[PDB]
C-alpha cells in the first residue's frame, strides 16, 4: 500500500480534506500548488502551519487538500486547520510520538485553533 | 359589513331549517308508528 | 388572476369573496393587485395550473 | 330483597367464617376472604347473562384423581 | 355572492365596554385564574399484613 | 443529550399510542366497577371474558394539566425568550420589547443570522422553556408563534388589531409584577389546550394583592388580550388599561417544535371547507 | 427409540425419554436459544427474581383497594421496574403478575440492546463483539455479555475508541479523521 492519513478542517461553512501520504514533498490545494491559494493577503495565514514548524517536515511528505463551501476567508481557515491536523496526525502514525508532541506544542502555543474547531456556538444570555 | 350581515343571516336560516325538518320527521315516525305497531299487535292475534 | 374585473375599486367591492376553478378547487379572492389594474391575488386551496379558468357565480 | 348489601353479606356469610377463623365490610376485609369473595361476586353477576359452559368451566384434573375427590367428598 | 370567512371584528366602544364589564365583574368576585404553585390504629391484622409486605418489598428492591 | 432527547421522543409517542389503544380497556374496566357496586348484570362480552375478570383485582386498585406540561407544572418557573423574525424593523423591535415586558421571566433576543435549528438547539441545550418568534408586515405585527421545548407543541397565532403602548401613550411604565390571569369563554377541548399553553407560559402563583390582571377573552374564534391595572374603591373597581391591545387568533397547533415542519398536526385551520364559517373551533 | 408398534404403544402410553413434565416445556432452553444466553443458571436466577416480583404483587392484591399503602407501593414498584426497563408501560397495574417475564429481563441484557440499536447484525455477533472487547458504556468497557442496561445507560452504550469496527463505519461513510484516531 502507501502510508496515508486523512484529516478534516472546518470553518463557518467550509470544509477541507487533507490526504498526507509519504512522498517527496509537494503541497497542493485543489490541484494547484499552495503558493497560489487565492486571496493573497491571507496567503500567510495558510503558510503559517509550514513556517511554524520548518519546511523539512514537509520535505518528506505529499500533502494534498480539497476545500469547498464558504467564502474566501472561510476556505483559508479550513485549509490551514486541515494541514496542521494532517501533519501532526501523520507524525503520530508513521514516525515517533515524541515528534508528535513537539509539533503539537508548536501549533498550540502559537494558535490553538490550528487544531481545534473554533465553534462560536450561540449563547442565550 | 355586508359580509357580516350575509354570513350571519345565512347560517341562522340553515340551522332553523334543519330543526324544522327534524321536527316533521320525528312527529311522523312517532304518531304513525304508534298506529302501525298497534295495528300489527292486533293483527298477530287474529 | 386576471381579466375578471376592470379596476381596483371593482375588486375592492368584491374582495374576500368565494371563487372556484373548473377543476373543483376552491379559493377566496383577497387583495387587489395595484400595479396592473385588473388583477388580484387569490389563494386557492391546491395548486391551480395554467390551463384553468376561475369563475365566480352571482345572481 | 331489593337491598344490595344485606343480601350480599348473607351470601358470603360462609366464606367469612371459614377464612377468618367482624369485618363483613368490603374495605376492611383482607386476605383469602377478600380474594375468594371477589371471585364469588363476579361469578354471580356474570352468571345471569353468560353462557353456561364458559361461565363455569372446571379446572382440569385427571380421571382417577377427580373421581377420588368426589367419592371422598360424598362420604 | 358568498364569503368564505366572517371577517375580523372591528373594535368598537360597545365591544370594549362589554370587555371591561366582564373584567370588572370577575375582579369584584375575584375569581381570577392563576397557576397555583404546588406544595412541597388500623387493626391488628392489617397492621401485620403491612409489616410483612414491607419487609418483602425491601428485600426485592 | 441529543441521543437522550430523541429517545424520550420515541418513547413518549409510543406510550401515547398504547394509551389510545387502552381507552377501550379503560371502558371495559369501568363497567365492572359500576356493576360490583350496584348489582346489575354484565353484558355477554364482559360476562364470558376471563382475562379481565381474572386480573380485576390489580386494576381495581387503579384509578388537569396537559401532558407535556405535567412534568413541571408547579415546580419551576418558566424561562422564555422572545425573538424577532429576521432583519426586523423599528416598530417590530418595539413590539418585541413590550411583549417581553408583558410576560415575566422573558428575555428578549435579536436574530441576525441565527438559523432556526441553531436557535432551537441552543435554547434546548441551555434550558429555556419556550420561544416566541414574531413576524411583521411594514411595522404592523401579524404573527406570533409560541413553542414549548422539551419536544412539545407549537401554537401559531395570527395577530390583528394592534395598538402599542410605547406609541400610544407615555403615561408611565409597566408594573413588571407577577400578574393575575383571566381566561374567558374557553370551552371546547381545543380551548382547554390553548388555555394550557398560555397559562403555563406565565409565572409563579402570584400574590393576592397584585393590581395587574391580564385578560384573554375568547370572543368567537378570536382571542382578545388586554392588560389592566386597578384599585378597589369603596363602591367598585377603577380599571386603567395598559399594554398593547391586539386580537390574537389561533391557526395551527403542531406537536414538534418550530423547526420541525413535518411534525404531526393536532389542529389546523381549514378555510376552504364547505361549512367553514358556520362553526366555532373549526 | 423405535417408533414402537401398536400393541406396545397402548401399553407404553406414558413413555417419552426426551420431554418429561418437570422440564416445563423446555421453556428455559428455548428462551436461552432466543437471546443467546450462555448459562443454565442465568435462566433460573432470572426466574427467582421474577418470582419475587410476582409474589409481591399477589400480596399487595390481597390488601384492600381503597388503601393508600397498597396504592403507594404498586405505583412505586411499577415506576421502579419501568425505569429498569423490564416492563414497558406504567399504566395497567396487572402487568406485575401478567407481563413480567424472564424473557423481558433477558431482553434488557446487553447484547440484545446492541442488536436492537443496530450496533450488530444478530445477537451472536453482538455477543462476539462484546467478548472481543469493542463495546463500552461510558468510560469503562464491558467484556460482560450478561450486563443489564437500564434506560439511561442505553443512552451511553457505544463503540470503544480506536476499534477496527469504529474505523470501518467511518471509512465507509467516508468520514475518517485520523487526528481522532477514530
Amino acid at each position: 500500500a502507501v502510508p496515508s492519513v486523512q484529516t478534516f478542517g472546518k470553518k463557518k461553512s467550509a470544509t477541507a480534506v487533507a490526504h498526507v501520504k509519504a512522498g517527496k514533498g509537494l503541497i497542493k490545494v485543489n490541484g494547484s500548488p499552495i503558493t497560489l491559494v487565492e486571496p493573497e493577503i491571507l496567503r500567510f495565514k495558510v503558510y503559517e502551519p509550514l513556517l511554524l514548524v520548518g519546511l523539512d517536515k514537509f520535505s518528506n511528505i505529499d500533502i494534498r487538500v480539497r476545500v469547498t463551501g464558504g467564502g474566501h476567508v472561510s476556505q483559508v481557515y479550513a485549509i490551514r486547520q486541515a494541514i496542521a491536523k494532517g501533519l501532526v496526525a501523520y507524525h503520530q502514525k508513521y514516525v515517533d510520538e515524541q515528534s508528535k508532541n513537539e509539533l503539537k506544542k508548536a501549533f498550540t502555543s502559537y494558535d490553538r485553533t490550528l487544531l481545534i474547531a473554533d465553534s462560536r456556538r450561540p449563547e442565550p444570555k | 359589513f355586508e359580509a357580516r350581515q350575509r354570513i350571519e343571516e345565512k347560517n341562522k336560516e340553515s340551522s332553523d331549517y334543519h330543526a324544522k325538518m327534524a321536527h316533521i320527521v320525528n312527529t311522523i315516525n312517532t304518531e304513525e308508528g304508534a298506529e302501525k305497531n298497534k295495528y300489527e299487535r292486533e293483527r298477530k292475534l287474529r | 388572476i386576471k381579466d375578471m374585473f376592470s379596476s381596483a375599486m371593482e375588486v375592492a367591492r368584491f374582495e374576500g369573496a368565494q371563487i372556484k376553478t373548473v377543476s373543483g378547487i376552491r379559493g377566496e379572492i383577497k387583495r387587489a393587485l395595484s400595479k396592473p389594474e385588473g388583477h388580484y391575488r387569490a389563494a386557492f386551496e391546491d395548486k391551480i395550473l395554467m390551463s384553468d379558468i376561475v369563475i365566480l357565480r352571482s345572481w | 330483597q331489593n337491598d344490595l348489601e344485606l343480601q350480599q353479606f348473607l351470601r358470603e356469610s360462609h366464606l367469612l367464617s371459614a377464612f377468618n377463623n367482624i369485618v363483613y365490610q368490603d374495605d376492611q376485609v383482607i386476605g383469602k376472604a377478600r380474594s375468594r369473595t371477589l371471585e364469588m361476586r363476579l361469578n354471580r353477576l356474570s352468571r345471569v347473562n353468560g353462557h353456561q359452559d364458559k361461565i363455569n368451566k372446571l379446572e382440569k384434573v385427571p380421571m382417577h384423581i377427580r373421581r377420588g375427590m368426589i367419592d371422598k367428598h360424598v362420604k | 355572492f358568498d364569503r368564505t370567512a366572517k371577517p375580523v371584528p372591528v373594535i368598537t366602544s360597545e365591544v370594549t365596554e362589554s370587555l371591561e364589564d366582564m373584567i370588572r365583574r370577575r375582579i369584584q368576585d375575584s375569581n381570577f385564574d392563576d397557576l397555583q404553585r404546588r406544595t412541597l390504629a388500623l387493626s391488628e391484622e392489617l397492621q401485620k399484613a403491612h409489616s410483612e409486605i414491607s419487609e418483602l418489598y425491601a428485600n426485592l428492591v | 443529550m441529543l441521543r437522550r432527547q430523541a429517545r424520550e421522543r420515541r418513547e413518549y409517542l409510543y406510550r401515547k399510542a398504547q394509551e389510545l389503544q387502552d381507552s377501550q380497556l379503560q371502558q371495559k374496566r369501568q363497567i365492572i366497577k359500576q356493576a360490583l357496586a350496584q348489582g346489575k348484570p354484565l353484558p355477554k362480552e364482559l360476562a364470558e371474558d376471563e382475562s379481565l375478570q381474572k386480573d380485576f383485582r390489580y386494576d381495581q386498585s387503579l384509578k388537569q394539566v396537559d401532558d407535556e406540561y405535567a412534568a413541571t407544572s408547579g415546580i419551576m418557573d418558566p424561562r422564555i425568550i422572545v425573538t424577532t423574525s429576521r432583519d426586523p424593523s423599528t416598530r417590530l423591535s418595539q413590539f418585541a420589547k413590550e411583549i417581553k415586558l408583558l410576560f415575566p421571566n422573558a428575555v428578549r433576543l435579536n436574530r441576525g443570522n441565527y438559523v432556526m435549528p441553531n436557535l432551537v438547539d441552543a435554547c434546548k441545550k441551555s434550558g429555556t422553556t419556550d420561544l416566541v418568534v414574531l413576524h411583521e408586515h411594514r411595522g404592523v405585527p401579524t404573527s406570533l408563534t409560541i413553542s414549548h421545548f422539551p419536544h412539545g407543541p407549537t401554537a401559531q397565532f395570527s395577530l390583528h388589531n394592534v395598538v402599542m403602548r410605547h406609541d400610544i401613550i407615555n403615561a408611565g411604565n409597566q408594573s413588571e409584577v407577577n400578574p393575575h390571569l383571566i381566561f374567558d369563554n374557553f370551552t371546547t377541548a381545543l380551548g382547554k389546550r390553548v388555555v394550557c399553553i398560555l397559562k403555563h407560559l406565565f409565572n409563579a402563583g402570584p400574590k393576592k394583592d397584585s393590581e395587574r390582571v391580564i385578560t384573554f377573552a375568547n370572543r368567537g374564534d378570536f382571542i382578545s388580550v388586554r392588560q389592566h391595572v386597578y384599585v378597589r374603591t369603596r363602591e367598585g373597581v377603577e380599571i386603567a388599561e395598559v399594554g398593547p391591545r391586539f386580537e390574537m387568533r389561533l391557526f395551527e397547533l403542531r406537536l414538534g417544535t418550530l423547526e420541525n415542519k413535518d411534525a404531526d398536526v393536532e389542529w389546523q385551520l381549514r378555510r376552504f371547507i364547505r361549512t367553514a364559517n358556520k362553526k366555532d373551533y373549526l | 427409540v423405535r417408533k414402537l408398534k401398536h400393541h406396545e404403544q397402548k401399553l407404553l402410553k406414558k413413555v417419552d425419554f426426551l420431554e418429561w413434565k418437570q422440564d416445563q416445556g423446555h421453556r428455559d432452553t428455548q428462551v436461552m436459544r432466543t437471546y443467546h444466553i450462555q448459562n443454565r443458571e442465568d435462566y433460573h436466577k432470572y426466574n427467582r427474581i421474577c418470582g419475587d416480583i410476582r409474589r409481591l404483587a399477589n400480596k399487595l392484591s390481597l390488601l384492600p383497594p381503597t388503601d393508600p399503602f397498597r396504592r403507594k407501593h404498586e405505583q412505586l414498584l411499577l415506576d421502579k421496574l419501568y425505569a429498569m426497563g423490564v416492563l414497558t408501560t406504567k399504566s395497567k397495574i396487572s402487568d406485575l403478575e401478567n407481563k413480567v417475564t424472564v424473557s423481558a429481563i433477558c431482553r434488557r441484557r446487553l447484547p440484545v440492546i446492541m442488536h436492537r440499536l443496530k450496533m450488530a447484525e444478530t445477537i451472536q455477533d453482538a455477543v462476539k463483539f462484546i467478548e472481543q472487547g469493542h463495546v463500552r458504556v461510558g468510560p469503562n468497557l464491558i467484556n460482560d455479555p450478561a450486563y443489564l442496561v437500564t434506560r439511561n445507560m442505553e443512552d451511553y452504550v457505544t463503540w470503544v475508541d480506536n476499534s477496527k469496527i469504529k474505523k470501518t463505519l467511518l471509512r465507509y461513510r467516508n468520514q475518517i479523521d485520523d487526528f481522532d484516531f477514530s
